[PDB]
């Protein structure tokens, strides 16, 4: 597990792996908000 | 390209629908929520609570064999306590 | 007149066409569609076929399902207010009312679709091929829903509305009718299969045949919504078909004819043969086969070895996909193979 | 232009809409049922 | 000579072939030659072959009992699995045809030859002037052969596990499929059935609409088709009364005005579909397979309330164990 | 426990930093 | 030294987050990025040190 | 007047969420296998 | 500055084609996603991990990475520290950071073309020199890299070698096989069963050995093609453009691809089965192994033992005359273990040594990868389709061959797509057929 001292951040790491994702989705936000040009 | 309906567009947009619809929607989904969380659908549609398949020593199934007289059946399977 | 007026109103071009036909599709069509979704979430089979079969008992998507009436009920339609159900409502949910609802309901909203396709057509005056077309699908939901199981003991055996409960139909018909050695089966998927080929091959056809009509790469804008030239080298077209498959169309008219029946005359033939295991008369085996595989032991094609795995299909699912039978077959009677 | 609200387009809206929300919110209510 | 070798280019490339023997075409004419002489013969005349490697031959030739729906080319040995089998590999062609090396022969010089077909779509159409992309719609189709005759018998240790080339023999493999895989309860087939039914429908619509969409130029008694000449100018529908029609049927923004956007969709979604079911028979080839609902649903007690997805399994156990009667000598089905 | 509380952030997060330029009107 | 670690760790997380919805609409909004663009370095300056703050004060507490 | 990219945006995780609570309720409702 | 009137919305990153730095900013903040990725995945793994527990039933696929270079493991693939895994994880994380600093900045802030900002960076597609340079970088970079590896095994710790004589343990390679007759002998050898091409590499001197030959052979082609320009042939035969010569690298990974995906499927060498699962040959095998080893225990004669088609229930031969383990097994009797070599004869499965020298470890690896086979479902439920819910476990050999096949095929499509486009684009007709000029009008008819 993660070490003794960073336990406080388990949580945390739970979701860093989704984030990537998060990026090609954004992209979408951003275009939509530019109305799709 | 038209017809008398306003412009969904413009409808999603209105202050006023989300001012309505903030309302209503949630409104909606609470009380379906507890439709289920109130265990009163099991009884609008007579499906089995977890603890209602078979009666605590029984493994077999309440299973309607005939038609007419089916109702009647049905209701004596939830007698054994099932 | 009010009729006319009850016309006018009607056939009134909306957002959502109404017309005469949606007195019929509209009504049932929502029913079906709510009946379903009502029973995938709400009502359960355990009355029925001893399975839970709705959300609110733990079946997800794949699993859910508004299964069959019992084998008890037959042919009966099992109206909210039968003999069955006796008016009440619970009763028939448990009794498997919802099944000849959605089966009922949805059929008529099947008529009342091609009907205003009919209508629809004739108001904007174009021809009515996409009604023949949709004869088909009826075909297929009328054979397979309706005739079939009219042919057997009951409802029970018709398809069960769910995405896993229609897989076991697909199976069960393997394991008993021996369905996909159909000659109707096969002519089907030849046309379904084909369908699908036509379609993704004139597709392709046409965006890598298209004429530049615009300075963009994304040559979708490049379209004129009002006709005029072909968007698409017809002749381009020919030629390379011509030189590499040897066989090339050139006359679109004739290609899109083709194109609505390939796949509806597909699905003509798979009713029939359909029709057909309705009394059971199937194409389950070859009679010169089995014969000499009777005599002579060391005979083995890959259909005999097929309907091997019919047997064992049969024997191992009967049990829990027949209740009514109160089957009870002993392990020593169970067929299997060495070790498995 | 001067667009009316209660339409034949809403109804069906509705009929779909309202449903739907009771029913997203019934399955919701369910994935915390246990034994 | 302009010189020989620079003629015989001209003349391969050369767009006047009435057939293009394309630069692809030089590998696949003769692979697709022998793939398809060698099956002829041996679907017709091919003795018994030992397909599980048991010392069981299955007979699948017309000549020794089969009929054209049950007749097939029995898949090399299972004593042989990946190993490359050339006529040159056996001692005879007796040994060679009781071990299903024609099964090799075929599949490996089709596959070869069928890539090609893809190369030749591509360079056709570059002779011609036109874009590429009807090739990468063929990617599809072939991607599934490829699937079907290779990939699974790679992940699955032995080419005698590979669809055997048959009509009954076919069935086979789909039926074993499933008890193994379960595969209609995966993504990837229902997937691929979407594409294949919604393709059949598409393919009906557009046909349909368009085909009901024409301008009349033909008398009442006159074939309806005769209204269009090969090498036509303007359009011979109206694609404006067909919009029409279509978006009354259901609603105008759900119908496809632009032939351009109608036509992509068209090619799109089977091409799409049949994508992930080949990449669902090369991903269950490595046993990732269906989703297990099995003793899911349970009961306030512990007791296992059946779905139709256990229904489903008991049809899957009949085909278990009762496929390959006398192969097995072991509990767990490995292989 | 309910870690969802990161999520939540990190997730308006990226809908934000366009907002603000939406606002701040500029180079999207 | 361990809430002191706690301390830099947990900053470092809240100035990641500020910092990484920052640099953003900072060469987003040309509104600037002359007057951020000392804030920007400010905060890349300091991220670097405290991540080597964490890094050698890790082999104190774990 | 609400900006659309946002309408859509905002539904749209708005959907992720309760989709993804079926998600999860498949490894603790009834739906489980425990 | 881009908009519509370049390329469609859905096809925007193609509007970057013609502006360097912008196409720079994504290449430096796409390979930050990827740092972010392993990084912060391998904390994820960690975050779960249990010590006391296979790796392969945990859904690791990371730390089974470093466990084989030689990290955190030790005899038989224990877990001692698992400090190196924490570390590997939070460094690349950080990275991530930096490189997604580099990314926005020169997509949003920098220069939009490098050209003009610099003329060393700034770079012309059909530019045969600068490309072929700019590769030359690369690919010294990437051959660096490969001596990266033969240092660590040779110098800094060692690898993972399964092989290990005393029993699987990380192991420090001094004497990496250098003799090209060797390493290069694999690249002619057959990909079909037996001789297995690649894949059959088997022990770590080849693997460090092959490394050194590809650190030398690529850097030396990286100076070669900085001090060149392509020749003639080279010139008349390839397209040069930017959509090109993305193909060329599209159509180069989907090929390594597959290589992959039958690597991590069959290799047992560079993908320790104690870290990931056991093959799945190697668990059929092991179906075997544990039977013969029961059943024998019981009294039987595993050499004489004849099954229901008169083959032989434990043992049997393989067509070029090796005794090999019995039942459908015969399919893999190209297996080769750690576990299963000892009782191997020279002439395979010596009855000798299965009579009377099976070991007691031996027979629970044989037990331990006969229940821990690659296969499962979707759902992760371990076993065949027809088993119950209760083990939850699906291979980490599977998931990485299923993922990799599909990435690598869509890549093949992509490779297709990309160079179609690439080549209608040069001679220039990918927009449409010339309404006026249309070729196919001026060639004869065939009919
Ligand atoms: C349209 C779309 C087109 C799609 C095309 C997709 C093609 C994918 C093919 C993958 C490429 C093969 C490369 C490869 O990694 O090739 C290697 C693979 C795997 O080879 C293996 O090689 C050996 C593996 O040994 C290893 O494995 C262990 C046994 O399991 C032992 O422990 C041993 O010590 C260990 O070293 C064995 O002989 C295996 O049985 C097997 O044959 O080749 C094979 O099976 C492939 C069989 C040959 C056909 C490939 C022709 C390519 C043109
Ligand atoms: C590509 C390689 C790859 C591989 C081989 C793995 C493998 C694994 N992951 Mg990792 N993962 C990856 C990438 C990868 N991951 C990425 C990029 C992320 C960031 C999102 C994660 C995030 C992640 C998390 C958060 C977790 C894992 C876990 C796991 C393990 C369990 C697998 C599982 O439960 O799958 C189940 C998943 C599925 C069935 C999803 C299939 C989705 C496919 C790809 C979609 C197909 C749709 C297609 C794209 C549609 C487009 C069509 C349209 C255009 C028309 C397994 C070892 C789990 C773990 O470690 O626990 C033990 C875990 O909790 N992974
Ligand atoms: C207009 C479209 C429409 C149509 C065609 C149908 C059709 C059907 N419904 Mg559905 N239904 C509809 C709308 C429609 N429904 C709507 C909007 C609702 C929601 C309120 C329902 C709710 C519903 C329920 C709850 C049930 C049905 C059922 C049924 C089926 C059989 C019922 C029956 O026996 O009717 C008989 C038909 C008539 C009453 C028509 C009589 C017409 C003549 C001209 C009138 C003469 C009247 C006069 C009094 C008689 C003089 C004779 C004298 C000797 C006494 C049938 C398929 C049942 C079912 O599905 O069973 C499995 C069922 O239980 N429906
Ligand atoms: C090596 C990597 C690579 C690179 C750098 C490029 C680069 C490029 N591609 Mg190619 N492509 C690749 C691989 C690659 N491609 C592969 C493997 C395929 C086969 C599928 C394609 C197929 C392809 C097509 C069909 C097209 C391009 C186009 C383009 C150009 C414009 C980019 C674009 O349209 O973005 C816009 C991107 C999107 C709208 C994103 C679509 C999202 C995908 C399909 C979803 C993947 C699912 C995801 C994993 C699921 C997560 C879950 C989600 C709910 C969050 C650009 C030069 C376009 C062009 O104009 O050609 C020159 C074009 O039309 N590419
Ligand atoms: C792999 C991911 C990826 C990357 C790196 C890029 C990169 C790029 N895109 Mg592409 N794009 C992608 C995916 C990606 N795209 C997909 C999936 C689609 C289809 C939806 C598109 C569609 C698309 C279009 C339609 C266009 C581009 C354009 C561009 C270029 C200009 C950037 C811009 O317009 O900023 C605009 C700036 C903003 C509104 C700010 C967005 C917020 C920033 C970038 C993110 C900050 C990230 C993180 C939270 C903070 C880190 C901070 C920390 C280090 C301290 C740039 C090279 C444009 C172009 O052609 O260039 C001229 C263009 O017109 N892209
Ligand atoms: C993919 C690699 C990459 C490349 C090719 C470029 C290229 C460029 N950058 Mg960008 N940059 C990158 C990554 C990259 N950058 C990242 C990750 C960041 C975030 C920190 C930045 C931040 C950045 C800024 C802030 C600026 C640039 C600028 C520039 C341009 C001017 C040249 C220069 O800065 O020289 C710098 C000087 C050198 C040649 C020395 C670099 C040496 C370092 C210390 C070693 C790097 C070691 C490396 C990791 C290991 C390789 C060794 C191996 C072979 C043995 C040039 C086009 C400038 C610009 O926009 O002007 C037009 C500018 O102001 N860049
Ligand atoms: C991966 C990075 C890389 C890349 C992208 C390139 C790219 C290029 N190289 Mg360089 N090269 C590299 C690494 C690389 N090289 C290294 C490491 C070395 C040192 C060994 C060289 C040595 C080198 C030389 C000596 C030459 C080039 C040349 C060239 C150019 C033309 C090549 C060509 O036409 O091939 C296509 C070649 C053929 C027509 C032959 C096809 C036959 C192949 C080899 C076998 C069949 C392949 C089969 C599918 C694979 C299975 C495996 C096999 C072992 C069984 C091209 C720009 C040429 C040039 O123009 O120089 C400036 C040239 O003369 N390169
Ligand atoms: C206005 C527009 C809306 C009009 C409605 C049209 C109908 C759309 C189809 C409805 C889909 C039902 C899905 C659902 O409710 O799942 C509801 C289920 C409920 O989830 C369940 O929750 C618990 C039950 O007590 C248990 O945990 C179960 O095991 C299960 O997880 O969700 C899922 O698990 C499946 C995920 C969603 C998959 C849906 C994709 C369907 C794609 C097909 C599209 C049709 C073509
Ligand atoms: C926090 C943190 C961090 C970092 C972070 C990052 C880097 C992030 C990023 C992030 C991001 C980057 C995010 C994003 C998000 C997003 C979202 C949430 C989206 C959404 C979307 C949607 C919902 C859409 C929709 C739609 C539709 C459906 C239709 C069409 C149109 C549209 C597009 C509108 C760290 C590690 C330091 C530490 C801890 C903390
Ligand atoms: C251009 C563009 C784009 C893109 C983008 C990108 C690609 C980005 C990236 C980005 C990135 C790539 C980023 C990164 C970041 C990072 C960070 C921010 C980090 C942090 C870290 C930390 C902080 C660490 C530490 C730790 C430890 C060691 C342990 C405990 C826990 C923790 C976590 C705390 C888009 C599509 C949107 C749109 C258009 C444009
Ligand atoms: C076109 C045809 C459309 C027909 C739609 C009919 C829908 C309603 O059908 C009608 O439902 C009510 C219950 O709500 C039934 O009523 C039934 O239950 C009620 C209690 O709820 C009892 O008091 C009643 O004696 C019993 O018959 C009617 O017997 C049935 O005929
Ligand atoms: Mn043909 Ca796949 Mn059931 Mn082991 Mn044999
Ligand atoms: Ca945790
Ligand atoms: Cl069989
Ligand atoms: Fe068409």
């Amino acid at each position: 597990k993660l070490p003794e001292a960073y336990a406080i951040f388990d949580p945390l790491v739970d979701v860093l792996p989704v984030i990537p994702v998060l990026f090609l989705a954004l992209a979408f936000v951003w275009q939509a908000a530019v109305g799709f040009r | 390209g038209t017809t008398g309906e306003r412009p969904f567009s413009d409808i999603i947009t209105s202050v006023r629908y989300w001012v309505i619809h903030s309302i209503t929607i949630p409104a909606l989904f609470i009380a379906g929520w507890l439709f289920v969380s109130t265990g009163l659908a099991y009884d609008v549609f007579g499906t089995p609570r977890p603890d209602s398949y078979y009666a605590q020593e029984q493994r077999s199934i309440p299973l309607v064999t005939d038609r007419f007289e089916a109702k009647q059946q049905v209701e004596t399977f939830l007698e054994q306590l099932k | 007149g009010w009729f006319d007026i009850l016309d006018d109103w009607l056939k009134r071009d909306r957002f959502v066409f109404v017309g005469w036909s949606g007195i019929l599709l509209f009504p049932c069509a929502y029913l079906a569609l709510g009946g379903w979704l009502t029973g995938t979430t709400f009502v359960t089979s355990w009355y029925t076929h001893g399975l839970a079969s709705s959300y609110l008992e733990g079946c997800n998507f794949l699993t859910v399902a508004v299964s069959t009436p019992a084998n008890s009920m037959g042919h009966s339609l099992l109206l909210l207010w039968g003999p069955e159900a006796q008016g009440d409502f619970t009763r028939w949910c448990q009794l498997g009312g919802l099944w000849t609802f959605i089966a009922l309901h949805g059929a008529f909203g099947l008529i009342g679709f091609m009907l205003r396709q009919f209508e629809i057509a004739r108001l904007v005056g174009v021809r009515p091929y996409n009604a023949i077309a949709f004869s088909a699908p009826i075909a297929v939901f009328v054979s397979v829903f309706l005739i079939y199981p009219l042919g057997q003991s009951s409802w029970f055996f018709a398809p069960s509305f769910g995405v896993a409960a229609i897989f076991r139909f697909l199976l069960f018909f393997q394991g008993f009718h021996n369905w996909t050695l159909n000659p109707f089966h096969m002519m089907g998927v030849a046309g379904v299969l084909g369908g699908a080929l036509l379609c993704a091959i004139h597709g392709a056809t046409v965006e890598n045949t298209l004429f530049q009509d615009g300075e963009g790469a994304s040559t979708f804008r490049a379209f004129n919504p009002t006709q005029a030239e072909e968007t698409y080298s017809m002749v381009t077209a020919n030629r390379f078909w011509s030189q590499i498959f040897g066989i090339a169309f050139s006359n679109k008219r004739w290609l899109h004819f083709f194109m609505l029946f390939v796949p509806v005359t597909g699905l003509w033939m798979s009713a029939i043969g359909v029709v057909g295991l309705a009394l059971n008369l199937r194409s389950y085996d070859f009679i010169s086969q089995e014969i000499r595989a009777a005599e002579d032991p060391e005979f083995e094609t890959f259909y005999t070895k097929n309907l091997l795995l019919n047997e064992g299909i049969r024997a191992w699912m009967a049990p829990q996909d027949q209740p009514h039978e109160n089957f009870v077959f002993p392990e020593e009677v169970l067929p299997r193979g060495n070790a498995l | 232009v001067s667009y009316p609200i209660f339409t034949v387009r809403w109804v069906a809206v509705h009929t779909l809409a309202v449903p739907t929300i009771f029913f997203l919110g019934a399955i919701a209510a369910m994935q915390f049922i246990q034994r | 000579s302009a010189n020989l070798w620079e003629r015989f280019c001209n003349w391969v490339t050369s767009t006047d072939n009435r057939l293009y023997v394309g630069w692809f075409g030089v590998i696949m004419i003769p692979t697709l030659l022998a793939a398809t002489i060698c099956f002829v013969i041996a679907f017709i005349a091919a003795p018994p072959v030992d397909i599980d490697g048991i010392r069981e031959p299955v007979s699948g030739s017309l000549l020794y009992g089969n009929n054209i729906i049950t007749g097939a080319v029995v898949p090399s040995s299972n004593a042989i699995g990946l190993h490359f089998y050339p006529i040159w590999e056996a001692a005879s062609l007796d040994e060679w045809l009781y071990n299903g090396g024609p099964y090799q022969l075929i599949i490996f010089h089709f596959l070869l030859g069928a890539s090609c077909y893809m190369g030749r779509q591509w360079e056709l159409s570059y002779r011609l002037g036109m874009r590429p992309w009807i090739c990468v719609a063929y990617s599809a189709p072939l991607a599934s052969a490829f699937a079907v005759f290779l990939i699974y018998p790679i992940g699955q240790g032995s080419f005698s596990d590979g669809m055997p080339l048959g009509i009954s023999g076919t069935f086979n493999f789909m039926i074993v499929f499933q008890a193994e895989h379960n595969i209609l309860m995966h993504p990837f087939h229902q997937l691929g059935v979407a594409g294949v039914f919604g393709g059949a429908l598409f393919c009906a619509m557009h046909g349909s609409l368009v085909t009901s969409s024409l301008i009349r130029e033909t008398t009442e008694t006159e074939s309806a088709n005769y209204g269009y000449k090969f090498g036509q100018e303007e359009e011979t529908y109206n694609i404006v009364a067909a919009h029409g029609y279509f978006g009354r049927l259901i609603f105008q923004y759900a119908s496809f005005n632009n032939s351009r956007s109608l036509h992509f969709f068209l090619a799109a979604w089977p091409v799409v579909g049949v994508w992930f079911t080949a990449l669902g028979i090369s991903t269950m080839a490595f046993n990732l397979n269906g989703f297990n609902f099995n003793h899911s649903v349970i009961d306030a007690k512990g007791n296992v309330i059946n779905t139709w997805a256990d229904i489903i399994n008991r049809a899957n156990l009949g085909m278990e164990v009762m496929h390959e009667r006398n192969a097995h000598n072991f509990p767990l089905d490995l292989a | 426990i309910a870690q969802l509380t990161m999520i939540a952030m990190i997730g308006i997060a990226g809908p934000m930093i366009i907002f603000l330029l939406a606002v701040r009107r500029g180079n999207l | 030294m361990t809430i002191l670690f706690q301390l830099a760790l947990a900053a470092l997380v809240i100035l990641s987050f500020v910092m990484v919805i920052g640099v953003p609409v900072a060469y987003a909004s040309p509104q600037d990025w002359d007057r951020s663009k000392q804030l920007i370095f400010l905060g890349s300056g300091l991220w670097i040190a405290l991540v080597l703050v964490v890094g050698v004060l890790n082999f104190f507490v774990v | 007047r609400i900006p659309l990219w946002i309408v859509a945006t905002v539904a749209g995780m708005g959907v992720i969420v309760i989709v993804g609570l079926f998600f999860y309720g498949a490894y603790a409702g009834l739906g489980s296998s425990l | 500055d881009q908009e519509s009137s370049g390329f469609a919305w859905w096809a925007g990153n193609a509007r970057l084609i013609n502006l360097s730095g912008k196409l720079l900013g994504a290449h430096v903040a796409h390979a930050g996603l990827i740092v972010f990725w392993a990084g912060a995945m391998t904390l994820f793994e960690l975050a779960h991990f249990i010590p006391e527990k296979p790796m392969y039933e945990q859904g690791l696929i990371l730390i089974p990475h470093i466990a084989t270079l030689g990290w955190g493991v030790g005899p038989g693939g224990e877990v001692v520290d698992t400090f190196p895994f924490f570390v590997v994880g939070v460094v690349h994380l950080i990275s991530s950071a930096v490189l997604g600093f580099g990314g926005v900045y020169h997509a949003i802030r920098g220069p939009e073309t490098l050209e003009e900002y610099s003329s060393f960076f700034g770079y012309d597609w059909k530019d045969k020199n600068k490309m072929t340079t700019i590769l030359g970088f690369h690919l010294i970079v990437l051959g660096i890299g490969a001596l990266l590896l033969v240092a660590k095994a040779m110098f800094f710790g060692g690898l993972y070698d399964t092989w290990a004589p005393g029993g699987g343990d990380v192991r420090v390679i001094t004497n990496p096989t250098l003799d090209p007759r060797v390493i290069f002998g694999y690249l002619l050898k057959s990909p079909f069963g037996g001789e297995g091409w690649i894949v059959s590499v088997n022990n770590l001197e080849d693997v460090v050995g092959g490394h050194i030959w590809i650190g030398l052979i690529c850097i030396a082609g990286g100076i070669w093609h900085i001090l060149t320009t392509p020749f003639g042939w080279a010139r008349r035969a390839f397209i040069w453009s930017g959509e090109a010569y993305l193909s060329y690298s599209l159509g180069a990974l989907s090929m390594m691809g597959f290589i992959a995906t039958c690597f991590v499927w069959f290799n047992n060498t560079v993908y320790p089965s104690e870290f990931y699962g056991p093959t799945g040959p190697e668990a059929s095998q092991a179906q075997a192994m544990t039977f013969l080893i029961r059943d024998q225990k019981l009294g039987a004669n595993v050499g004489s033992a004849q099954g229901p088609t008169g083959l032989g229930k434990y043992l049997m031969r393989s067509p070029t005359g090796e005794i090999i383990f019995g039942g459908e097994t015969m399919r893999f009797w190209d297996f080769r273990g750690p576990w299963l070599e000892p009782l191997r004869g020279p002439n395979g499965l010596d009855l000798n040594k299965i009579k009377n020298d099976i070991q007691p470890w031996q027979e629970r690896r044989a037990a331990e990868y006969m229940t821990h086979a690659p296969l499962g479902s979707l759902n992760s439920v371990g076993g065949v389709a027809t088993e119950i819910n209760s083990v939850n476990f699906v291979s980490p050999r599977s998931w990485l061959a299923t993922s990799h096949f599909v990435l690598a095929f869509f890549f093949l499509v992509g490779h297709l797509w990309h160079a179609g486009r690439a080549r209608a684009a040069a001679a220039g007709f990918e927009k449409g057929i010339d309404r006026e000029s249309e070729p196919v009008l001026s060639m004869p008819s065939l009919d």
